[PDB]
């Protein structure tokens, strides 16, 4: 049979999709950067880390009224001594990697 | 084209697009016609969500279609 | 012939080569504000 | 075990598959190779198209079958 | 039986109707006469606002009964 092109006339959509995708993902990640450097004003708090927990979801779950914090958390967690002896839990650790914390 | 979205609210608005028209298009043309910014609105067509990423073609859109137009609802 | 047209073929090899680098990046991105 | 998959694109490839299988999860072999996504597969065997579900011993395709992958519309 | 209906304009409008017909079917034949889309249509009896889902008969409409229509104007 007499060969045609009809592959093309699906094949070429995509382009024109990921062309953009890579352009306005490397453009995003300048706000986001920056978002998050505007955040980071020096005064900082000092502390201690007194402990590290692991932790599991609860046996029951609802919508309309559930929370991303109660359950729906699966990885570690801490609990911090401020220096103005306040004690702290953290539901989110935050910035920094829980791999190389140590109580 | 001309194309129909209405909203929760029961106002209707009429938007003219051409095929090669993105969903960002679409959003745009309807913070120029009411003020709503971008991000907040979500769209709905047969069912499913509309995404930026594609053209109206892409989904099918016909001549004289019906879209859903419906809100962020955000509080704290 | 064929040849231009994998040419144009090309290009969805050479897309996707790099979403496949962007998206470990951004994944980390977006999470390390959404904290 | 081995099957032979054919595109009108012209490449052959060898892909070894459980009779057990799915086209669905054969598909996902498929794009984890090639990378094509599932949607725009087409995936032919004796002339007749394979259901996402079935399975090989479904289709009854047997020791070094081929099937042919065919670019259609996607679903979407 | 005869019904005489008045529109905010003044216009009045007969109707040869049934007991026992239906406000959808009355609020249609105006559609029909005079080409209102039915559903802005409102009907007023008195202080009674009508209701389509029942029957004129239900609300012991009479003879030569003059009835009001209103228009639920819309947002825009």
């Amino acid at each position: 049979t007499r060969l045609l092109d009809s592959e093309i006339k699906i094949m070429k959509s995509e382009v024109l999709r990921v062309t953009h995708e890579l352009q306005a993902m490397k453009d995003k990640i300048k706000e986001n950067s920056e978002k998050i450097k505007v955040n980071k004003t020096l005064p900082y708090l000092v502390s201690n880390v007194i402990e590290l927990l692991d932790v599991d979801p609860n046996d029951q779950e609802e919508d309309g009224a559930n929370i991303d914090l109660d359950s729906q958390r699966k990885g570690k967690c801490a609990v911090i001594k401020t220096s103005t002896r306040q004690t702290y839990f953290l539901p989110v650790i935050g910035l920094v990697d829980a791999e190389k914390l140590k109580p | 084209m001309q194309i129909f979205v209405k909203t929760l609210t029961g106002k209707t608005i009429t938007l003219e697009v051409e095929p090669s028209d993105t969903i960002e298009n679409v959003k745009a043309k309807i913070q120029d016609k009411e003020g709503i910014p971008p991000d907040q609105q979500r769209l709905i067509f047969a069912g499913k969500q509309l995404e930026d990423g594609r053209t109206l073609s892409d989904y099918n859109i016909q001549r004289e279609s019906t879209l859903h137009l419906v809100l962020r609802l955000r509080g704290g | 012939k064929l040849l231009e047209h994998k040419e144009i073929d090309g290009r969805l090899k050479e897309l996707r080569e790099q979403l496949k680098e962007l998206t470990k990046q951004y994944e980390k991105s977006e999470n390390d504000l959404k904290a």
